[PDB]
């Protein structure tokens, strides 16, 4: 993990979060549950789908492979044709594989980055009014109903509160 | 006390991907973009069936090899399938000038229609009904190429021939003819009285003068003699002119190129399955939305891009455990 | 935004900052204004200019395109020549486009990273003596003249101060 | 209370770029690196003007087609512009051996200087002033190729010719000659008494023996006869040797390759504008510091690199709003 | 430095740390010394070695270079053969160079990222019980023997302690 | 008070690398992956020594140029080294048909074994001991190509020859022969009484009829005459048939292709050092574990991949100061 988030300081993933990729787990006086962060998840899906389609669109003008015949005394240009189509085959195969690997990495670090950024979106909302447990959770110093939870989810967290 | 937690999705998937720094990385979601499966059949290409020569080559087909009478009248095709080693090619030994260059022409043609441009009955002053050999047996009797006619002397005399054909059609004409190289002078005289023979051929652009090459050669299909075939593409309104005093294997049937277009010639041992595809390889057809495949380079139709890889998986989901 | 900085927790850019790419906005008892961070901006410009020139220098040995003639019975090698020059054309066009996209991304995340790093350069200078407003500003607990502002700009911030 | 803030630059720009994950991203600054504009004119190349054959081909030019008298004396050129379909080529029907291979030679040559190596006056025992045809009319009277001479019999007799030329120059010599293929024996006799003719040609490396091909062919420009032209490059101090008893279209003017170097042959319908460039395409010249362009593959000069893209913009500035 | 770590807020490297790439410097009542962080360093070495071998493995199917002869009247296909092998030479050379540059960058930002992530691994262990000096060190509010140091190294840091 | 610190490794290294944004970046550790050094010698290739023709070409070698008697009997080789400009090639002027195409064949052959297929003593009715020239002097006396024999008339008469050879071997046979083009008719008669001569050659697939080309040509090595050599590959059990009434340069020794396989032909001015390698370039051998090199494109053996770069260093360590 490049950013330390996925499989780092956040040691694991949520099997119980099924409504998207990212989200929150709340546990207050009105029950406990997993919610999925809409807009970040969406922007991620946009990123990766647009990425796949980008990769495809970048390889619609590849190399064809027409077959050519040569006689018993045209061994040279036959060899040339072979060597050259085989050549292009090698280069485009290389391009596809390498691009795929690179963008796989870029993708994983992309998800990692999104998790990091969410964690900071919430952390900067709850300055003193919450404590870092360390494992990716924020513990409340006050009692926080489902509406405060939602205000943190949609970003409309009303900070004006005590803490001791 | 209340609390709130940040985390990420996990699930029950085993799909692995590979990165530059780490291989076989397990993820929640992944997308294969590599098509690795074919049907093992040669199918129709967009509804129109390909011409599949069985054990026939293009030479044997077009020259009218008797053993190729399966293809005397071939309809419009999508692509052409020839085996690697057609058993039926030049039943009578010899050669085909610019053969590969003609095969290349076939890649831009979807339909010939054979037409008699010179009737066999028209040779009043020669024999056109004795041009046979045991090197081309049809049904256990000595025969020959159907599209051309092997003239020989009549009443101990082979008069000079001045035969011509004006392409009055609006289509291009593939015209084929040949020369017979005997193996001794006695044979040359025996078939075509004149000892020193030739065949002159002219069009708008064509200006050639063949002479036979008498020479001692080994037996191919029981004959030491050879046939050498030549071709040309007659334009509409253009005419072809033959003058010869011997060894002349004359045209009889020619092919009207009535439908041009993007076609191809496949090499494949496979035979026709009764299917239909938008993409065809020599080892099977493809039906996939996949952008890549690793079946065969030589591909025809509306197809994915060929790639040498054994495995290409793109990572859609995140890191799982 | 990969790092959350640009168009993330810092919601917008400064139209009023015209003396460079990065900088600070101060608002004290001696007036209010935008200053531009010299060395970071410079190192960025170096990065991207050297990047452009790098990309160019990586494509001085491309593929030429000499024309060749073939007769009525040389259709095959004519087709080969065509198919091969068209091939190289496809591969170099691919290379240029793909490289451009990739380095565009690398560039944006590069600027994002520079903003992040500046924000941390100042944050680590003003430990307790300033509060995170959250939107990319640090509020002073003490009164800070233009010289403290400059000391923070050039990195020479004298920390020895009270805060309550 | 005092405060300090961190932020980034924004401005009033609409320049968009594209990334792998996000398209049409707006930024503060951006740099186009793709040149997409030409002048539509064929310009001088580094001050030296190209040889532009109008409706002339290389064959028609070099053989001295009368309709190509515009180019009897061509100065040093940068590149060569030929149209796709030159109307004036082989005014008298026939062929040019290894034509494409000669055109390729022109790519390494910047200047020929024509010199008379065989004066027309030197043919005492033949006719060199009756070698004309209506297939090559100049000003409404039957003419012929200027650089070569069509010898015919004199006083009902065509004696064998033994003409030779020693390249005493220090330059390479492009030497051209030809053979006339008549359309009947009566014509062969009519022009060059000898029924069975030939033309032998020898140098240090050259050893060939042409014989005419009498054959019935169709009319091109009103003639059923054909001319076939051959060429060679004579080394300095090397000599060329002709022996012939007929059908010989002799050299008269040859070309001294006095300036070699990187040149080219362009195909273009465009004509000469009065300009100057360091980079030239067949559809226009380029004046740019841009590293790329999308005008034409076939490029000559000090040029940017061609690319198929319609749009290439590199992101210099950061994300704007 | 992309993440600000190497040659950024941590101004320099340790000549005295010779037992690996990353680690810690402790200075307590039982002596002063450099220790090397085992598992992170190892995972890095894995990353970069696997990277090198990946790059190599991606270029085992390159382009050969067979020589071909052509006569005095085969100048065209001779030129074609030359132009095409020279072409492939250019493209594979390009590929190797460009890949190398890119992965050099990826490598440096990879080390930077590892340093960042370690710094956060320790920072999240020592919440209040230590102060950020700013230069990449954490100062102890309590006295910390070699065993607390080790507990922080191997991640088994027992937090239950005072600080004033 | 106690404290703990986080940091990174530094050391005493000066190895620089380059990135996309920053050049000449100093690091603690780095890995060169580019081999830039050779031995300057042509070595054995995996223990088996290459055939190095000194100033001999393939033509001169195989035809049995006397000045090439160093290679009368060549053992199994790995690759073949020819100089750019071999001084000893066709000692007697003329040509070698499909020479390049034969050189290409050599790339798949590791061993010929020369065998006499036609003894010089067998020409009872002709002279086979007077086929010499001063254009091919061996030890200061007029000689000729050893592998072939230049027959001339005996007792003022050159009878027609009907010589044949059945390849009874289980190996393919490279068979070479030739034709002599004289420079005048008097010479033609002088050497081979018959004024109008030819050489017919036939196999299963071969059917050719050479005729000499009398022509006036310049002197190469003191002779205006020319020799043109032809070749073919005789299959096992196939036979070759010669019929000729003159100008026939007959085969005598032929080469059994007894060991096929991946070989090559190198162009190099270098001579044999006494070494051994798994990778060989025309300018030196390579012994490296490095994956790349920048020595020469044309590489043979178990080799690293060639690349144009002057410097390729991969960054293993981190940023140092
Ligand atoms: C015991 C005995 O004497 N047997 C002969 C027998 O040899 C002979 O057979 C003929 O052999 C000749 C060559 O010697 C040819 O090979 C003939 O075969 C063919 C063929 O079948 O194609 C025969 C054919 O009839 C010929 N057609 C024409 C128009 O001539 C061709 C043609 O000549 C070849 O292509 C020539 O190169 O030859 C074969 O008949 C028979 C008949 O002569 O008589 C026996 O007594
Ligand atoms: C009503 C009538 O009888 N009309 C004839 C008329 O046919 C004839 O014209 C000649 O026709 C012949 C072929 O039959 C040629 O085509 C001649 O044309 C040319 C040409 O112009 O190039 C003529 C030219 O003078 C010839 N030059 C020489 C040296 O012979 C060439 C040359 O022969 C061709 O290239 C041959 O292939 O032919 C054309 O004059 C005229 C004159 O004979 O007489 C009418 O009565
Ligand atoms: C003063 C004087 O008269 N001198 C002659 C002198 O010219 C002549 O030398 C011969 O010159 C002829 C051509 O005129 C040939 O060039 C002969 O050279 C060769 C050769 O050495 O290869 C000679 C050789 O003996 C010939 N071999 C055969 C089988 O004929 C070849 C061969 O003819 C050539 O390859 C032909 O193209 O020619 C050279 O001897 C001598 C002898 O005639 O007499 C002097 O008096
Ligand atoms: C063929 O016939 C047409 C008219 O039917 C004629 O114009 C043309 O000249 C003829 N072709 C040739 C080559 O003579
Ligand atoms: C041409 O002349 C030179 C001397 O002027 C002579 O040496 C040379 O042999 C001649 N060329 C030929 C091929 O005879
Ligand atoms: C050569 O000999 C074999 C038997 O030894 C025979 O079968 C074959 O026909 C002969 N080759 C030819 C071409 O005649």
């Amino acid at each position: 993990g490049l950013f330390g988030a996925i499989a780092g300081f956040i040691e694991g993933g949520w099997q119980g979060m099924v409504d998207g990729w990212y989200g929150y787990h709340h546990s207050n006086e009105q029950g406990s549950g997993y919610a999925a962060d809409k807009e970040s998840t969406q922007k991620a899906i946009d990123g990766v789908t647009n990425k796949v389609n980008s990769i495809i669109d970048k390889m619609n003008t590849q190399f064809e492979a027409v077959g050519r015949e040569f006689n018993n005394l045209e061994r040279r240009i036959e060899n040339l044709n072979k060597k050259m189509e085989d050549g292009f085959l090698d280069v485009w195969t290389y391009n596809a594989e390498l691009l795929v690997l690179m963008e796989n990495e870029r993708t994983l670090d992309f998800h990692d980055s999104n998790v990091k950024n969410l964690y900071d979106k919430v952390r900067l909302q709850l300055r003193d009014n919450a404590k870092e447990l360390g494992n990716g959770c924020f513990e409340f110093y006050h009692k926080c109903d489902n509406e405060c939870m939602e205000s943190i989810r949609n970003g409309t967290y009303n900070y004006p509160q005590y803490s001791e | 006390q209340d609390q709130i937690c940040i985390g990420y999705h996990a699930n029950n998937s085993t799909e692995q991907v590979d990165t530059i720094m780490e291989k076989n990385v397990t993820v929640t979601h992944a997308q294969d973009i590599l098509e690795k499966t074919h049907n093992g059949k040669l199918c129709d290409l967009d509804g129109v069936k390909p011409l599949i020569l069985r054990d026939c080559s293009v030479a044997g087909w077009l020259l009218g090899n008797p053993m190729c009478d399966e293809f005397i009248n071939v309809p419009e095709w999508s692509y052409i399938v020839e085996k690697a080693n057609p058993t039926n090619d030049l039943c009578y030994p010899g050669s085909f000038n610019d053969y590969e260059e003609l095969k290349h022409l076939l890649s831009r043609i979807n339909h010939f229609e054979k037409i008699q441009i010179i009737p066999k009955s028209s040779w009043s002053d020669h024999e056109a009904s004795s041009g046979v050999s045991s090197a081309c047996p049809y049904l256990g009797s000595p025969s020959f190429f159907r599209n051309v006619v092997w003239l020989i002397k009549k009443n101990s005399t082979y008069p000079t021939i001045k035969k011509s054909y004006n392409n009055t059609n609006q289509e291009d004409l593939l015209v084929l003819w040949g020369i017979h190289h005997p193996n001794d002078a006695a044979e040359q005289t025996r078939l075509y009285q004149n000892p020193t023979t030739y065949i002159s051929i002219g069009t708008s652009t064509l200006n050639q003068r063949l002479v036979p090459k008498i020479a001692t050669r080994s037996k191919v299909n029981g004959q030491s003699g050879r046939m050498e075939f030549f071709w040309t593409i007659l334009k509409p309104n253009d005419a072809i002119n033959f003058e010869s005093n011997g060894n002349f294997i004359a045209p009889e049937y020619a092919y009207k190129i009535v439908k041009k277009g993007d076609s191809a010639i496949m090499k494949s041992e496979l035979e026709y399955g009764n299917c239909n595809t938008k993409c065809q390889t020599p080892m099977g057809a493809i039906n996939s939305s996949m952008p890549f495949h690793n079946i065969h380079p030589l591909t025809i139709g509306e197809c994915p891009k060929y790639v040498k890889s054994n495995r290409l998986v793109l990572a859609t989901g995140l890191r799982n455990s």
